């Protein structure tokens, strides 16, 4: 009797291009685009990099970000919204796990001018 | 709006709560007392602490067996108190996440799901691998759970979310035979514990000075050669007993079970097994991400100990690391308690609009 009706899943690997959510108590938070790059260590986010491919079908590669200080709840939600989303996308996606200090190559070039840490973030929800 | 609940049903201890919580509410023993003479403690049941402390004018039953419940009309009346004393919830009133063990089987999660609905009238539930729950909750998707809880260690491998049953494998070793174990071998030195408050005792011994050594034949020299690993314990009534090697001889069964004498192969050994039942291009990921869950994972020196022995087993290229949070003990519990408040979660529950359709089975199609 249910279908998927997140508002985010549905905008979610649309079209070619990189799109970031920040885990915000339980919930999965659009990034304003102009602030992309920019991770609070306090936090979790997903991030999906949406590739065209010659048969004009999507690529998709499916990146949560675990700050050093994010909250066990933040994290956790993280790894679930990125499994939620992938089944979503038809299991289409490669999923990773990127730590901060410690992000694969694949994910650092996603941000043109290199990403960038700061302190804090949104409260825990536990 | 609705407040969901979250019960890990284990073999030993029941851990119930709110999602949401960091912590269950409620950890009390999966033990239903009745009377034990068919002639006060004259309640038809009793549930938990009340039943064991009641012990003397009580038979107590464990409906919980390797983690598969074994008898239901105890299991309901667990579940009862869970929600009626334990929570101080009306059921009828929130949805339901249950745990269950890897490999239950079919017809024990159709009727979980039967009693839910049928006898409690939740509006919605949900059961989930308890391994799972924990990888979740160490924040990953891909790893290998290691979780040894009261009867059973099982190994379950995990890729993008969801276990690998045909890798799944287990050793029928756990918390339970660890304390029996330490039983047996303190009467080595005259102490003889048999009684129940007695096995309280020793598991309280087990779970205050015992260890995992990192190398068990320099450890036995070294408590053969000197006083320098010994230990000393107050009894309740006051004595003060000595333990030394027992302290490390206890947890050492889970990587020779041979000490209880069992044929199977150690935790190491398991955990290298389901990862040699993965799909090769899966198996570093899963080297990489071995995490310990549940109350015999609780022993200091064990995440050492795996990670020296997976070592050994594993090519020399192959980075290994072992995941080892504090919270282990919960983190089933944890990851239940966070997937259960997700904003996601409310259409992934079976409600009782699609339990009245499809009846019990529809938990094949929802929870896998
Ligand atoms: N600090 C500790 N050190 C060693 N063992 C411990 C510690 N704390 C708890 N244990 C043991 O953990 C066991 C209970 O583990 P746990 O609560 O994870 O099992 P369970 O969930 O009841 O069972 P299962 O998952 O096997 O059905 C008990 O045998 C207990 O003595
Ligand atoms: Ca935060
Ligand atoms: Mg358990």
């Amino acid at each position: 009797h249910m279908v998927v009706e997140h508002p985010e899943f549905l905008k979610a690997g649309k079209e070619p291009g990189l799109q970031i959510w920040r885990v915000e108590k339980f919930d999965l938070v659009p990034v304003p685009t102009n602030l992309y790059g920019d991770f609070f260590t306090g936090d979790a986010y997903v991030i999906l990099k949406t590739v065209q491919l010659r048969n004009g079908n999507l690529q998709y590669d499916l990146h949560y970000w675990l700050g050093n200080e994010c909250s066990q709840d933040e994290s956790g939600a993280a790894a679930i919204f990125t499994v939620q989303l992938d089944d979503y996308l038809n299991g289409r996606a490669v999923q990773h796990r990127e730590v901060q200090g410690f992000e694969s190559a694949t994910f650092l070039g996603y941000f043109k001018s290199g990403l960038k840490y700061k302190k804090g973030g949104v409260a825990s929800g536990f | 709006d609705v407040q969901a609940l979250v019960i890990d049903n284990g073999s030993g201890m029941c851990k119930a709560g709110f999602a949401g919580d960091d912590a269950p509410r409620a950890v009390f023993p999966s033990i239903v007392g009745r009377p034990r003479h068919t002639g006060m403690g004259q309640k038809d049941s009793y549930v938990g602490d009340e039943a064991q402390s009641k012990r003397g004018i009580l038979t107590l039953k464990y409906p919980i067996e390797h983690g598969i419940v074994t008898n239901w009309d105890d299991m309901e009346k667990i579940w009862h108190h869970t929600f009626y004393n334990e929570l101080r919830v009306a059921p009828e009133e929130h949805p339901v996440l249950l745990t269950e063990a890897p490999l239950n089987p079919k017809a024990n999660r159709e009727k979980m799901t039967q009693i839910m609905f049928e006898t409690f009238n939740t509006p919605a539930m949900y059961v989930a691998i308890q391994a799972v729950l924990s990888l979740y909750a160490s924040g990953r998707t891909t790893g290998i759970v290691m979780d040894s809880g009261d009867g059973v260690s099982h190994t379950v491998p995990i890729y993008e979310g969801y276990a690998l049953p045909h890798a799944i494998l287990r050793l029928d070793l756990a918390g339970r035979d660890l304390t029996d174990y330490m039983m047996k071998i303190l009467t080595e030195r005259g102490y003889s514990f048999t009684t129940t408050a007695e096995r309280e005792i020793v598991r309280d011994i087990k779970e205050k000075l015992a260890y995992v050594a990192l190398d068990f034949e320099a450890e036995m020299q070294t408590a053969a050669s000197s006083s320098a690993l010994e230990k000393s314990y107050e009894l309740p009534d006051g004595q003060v007993i000595t333990i030394g090697n027992e302290r490390f001889r206890c947890p050492e069964a889970l990587f020779q079970p041979s000490f209880l004498g069992m044929e199977s192969a150690g935790i190491h050994e398991t955990t290298y097994n389901s990862i040699m039942k993965c799909d090769v291009d899966i198996r570093k990921d899963l080297y990489g991400n071995v995490v310990l869950s549940g109350g015999t994972t609780m022993f200091p020196g064990i995440a050492d100990r795996m990670n020296k022995e997976l070592t050994a087993l594993a090519p020399s290229t192959m980075k290994i690391k072992i995941i080892a949070p504090p919270e282990r003990k919960y983190s089933v519990w944890i990851g239940g308690s966070i997937l259960a408040s997700l904003s996601t979660f409310q259409q992934m529950w079976i409600s009782k609009e699609e339990y009245d359709e499809s009846g019990p089975s529809i938990v094949h199609r929802k929870c896998f």
